[PDB]
């Protein structure tokens, strides 16, 4: 069981990436922090309001993590759809 | 330079194996906790 | 109240008395190869899995042993959960069955018993989430934690026979030659859980489920196969009419059992008393 997902590369990039797929989702979003989010989401066929807030970690010398942490249809479920899309975006 | 039972409410994955995606997180209801996982193809 | 303390106790508590403090829940987005969802289920050690429609947006229902069964009696792995409820229209025809946190056990089984269902997921109004997947099994265990520790009444002591509960007439059964496939005819033309076997005399010998039909499907080696030959691959619970209600909860609790089989003095099947029985008896009267 991984904790969120990971990169390499620069935090400039990462945080620009993410920003970049948050734009592609039509995501709401919010810079709380240089290395942290807050994004909102309304449901196209509930028409109800989702938000989760991402937070960029540091593991190691070279190493990052992206963590993903739901916010207080389904909560739970739409929290992993959002991510999924997310996530998908950025594996590319 | 970027920051450095917690886990409540975070993301968890396991490694994707042969098209499908699992995601799972722990959420609290009342006094009881209850950790979810979703099955669902890429 | 005492002959009727159960009743009482089931409308005293609610679903979420029985939801233990950390569990784990499985759930399928519909899109899922019946394939994969099956091997799913296996590697999780569950039964049934609630079913997520992301095009809905919603919980459509329950992904059962019974489903494989139907879509196995009509390439069937390769497609998705979606596709072959959309060739019953299930979501349509039989839609999601669920009950709240807040919703009385009483309100549990008797949901349970209506619907001719055997899981009820417990979902929460507020947020959506499914929290638990109600049973039988589950509902009869939380009883039994208070039938064993509060004066019982009369009628817990009256026999299976004075009580009539079970069915004792139409039972379906197999024989131990009967081929697997004709096991699976009657699986769905009789809506039945389990098969008692029986030998030549019509003696019972042992249990056929549904399950095992699944499992020896999953080898992958006809069905032409009969049923002991099948049983074979594996890896009797029974009771007379004389023995007292008490002692047949006890029996079918510990055991772990979904249902015994009623019996002669010569092991002749005279009927059958599954769990539901049991709560409608308990419960529901
Ligand atoms: N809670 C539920 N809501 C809707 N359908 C269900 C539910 N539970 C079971 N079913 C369906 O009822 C049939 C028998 O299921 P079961 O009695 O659980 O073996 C299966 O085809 C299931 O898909
Ligand atoms: N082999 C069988 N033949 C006829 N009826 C059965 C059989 N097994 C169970 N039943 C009845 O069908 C109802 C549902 O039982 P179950 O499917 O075991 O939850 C119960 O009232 C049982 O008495």
């Amino acid at each position: 069981w991984h904790l969120g997902i990971r990169s390499q590369s620069r935090p400039n990039d990462i945080m620009a990436e993410v920003c970049r797929a948050i734009k592609q989702l039509d995501y709401e979003w919010k810079v709380v922090n240089p290395y942290y989010l807050r994004v909102r989401r309304k449901n196209p066929v509930t028409s109800t309001f989702s938000k989760m807030s991402l937070q960029l970690y540091q593991v190691d010398s070279r190493t990052y993590l992206l963590d993903f942490r739901s916010i207080d249809g389904s909560h739970t479920i739409e929290f992993f759809e959002m991510c999924a899309n997310l996530i998908k975006i950025l594996a590319q | 330079a970027p920051p450095i039972h917690v886990m409540l409410n975070h993301l968890y994955a396991l490694s994707i194996k042969d098209g499908v995606m699992v995601l799972s997180a722990t959420h609290r209801y009342k006094k009881k906790y209850v950790t979810t996982l979703l099955y669902k193809p890429i | 109240s005492n002959s009727s303390v159960y009743t009482t106790f089931m409308k005293s508590h609610r679903c979420y008395d029985l939801i233990p403090t950390s569990s784990k829940l499985v759930v399928f987005d519909t899109s899922l190869q019946v394939k994969k969802a099956f091997f799913a289920l296996v590697t999780n050690g569950v039964r049934a899995a609630p079913l997520w429609d992301s095009k809905k947006q919603s919980f459509v229902g329950m992904l059962t042993i019974t489903d494989f069964i139907n879509i196995l009696h009509r390439e069937l792995e390769e497609h998705k959960i979606e596709t072959w409820r959309e060739v019953y229209l299930q979501d349509s025809f039989k839609p999601l069955v669920c009950i709240s946190p807040n919703a009385s056990l009483f309100d549990a089984v008797s949901s349970l018993i209506r619907n001719k269902i055997h899981r009820l997921p417990v979902i929460d109004p507020e947020s959506g989430n499914t929290l638990y997947i109600l049973t039988h099994k589950r509902i009869l265990k939380f009883l039994k934690l208070f039938i064993t520790e509060f004066p019982k009444p009369e009628f817990m002591s009256k026999s299976l026979e004075e009580l009539q509960i079970g069915t004792y007439a139409n039972i379906a059964m197999v024989r131990t030659t009967t081929p697997v496939y004709v096991a699976l005819g009657i699986f769905v033309q009789h809506r039945v859980s389990a098969l008692p076997v029986v030998d030549e005399k019509g003696r019972v010998v042992d249990i056929y489920s549904k399950f095992d039909v699944i499992n020896l499907a999953a080898e992958k080696t006809n069905l032409d196969v009969s049923v002991t030959k099948a049983l074979q691959h594996r890896s009797v619970l029974k009771c007379y009419l004389h023995e007292t209600l008490e002692a047949i909860i006890n029996r079918l609790v510990e055991a772990e059992v979904h249902r015994l089989v009623v019996v002669d003095e010569h092991d002749v099947v005279k009927g059958i008393v599954s769990l539901s029985d049991i709560l409608q008896a308990l419960v529901l009267t």
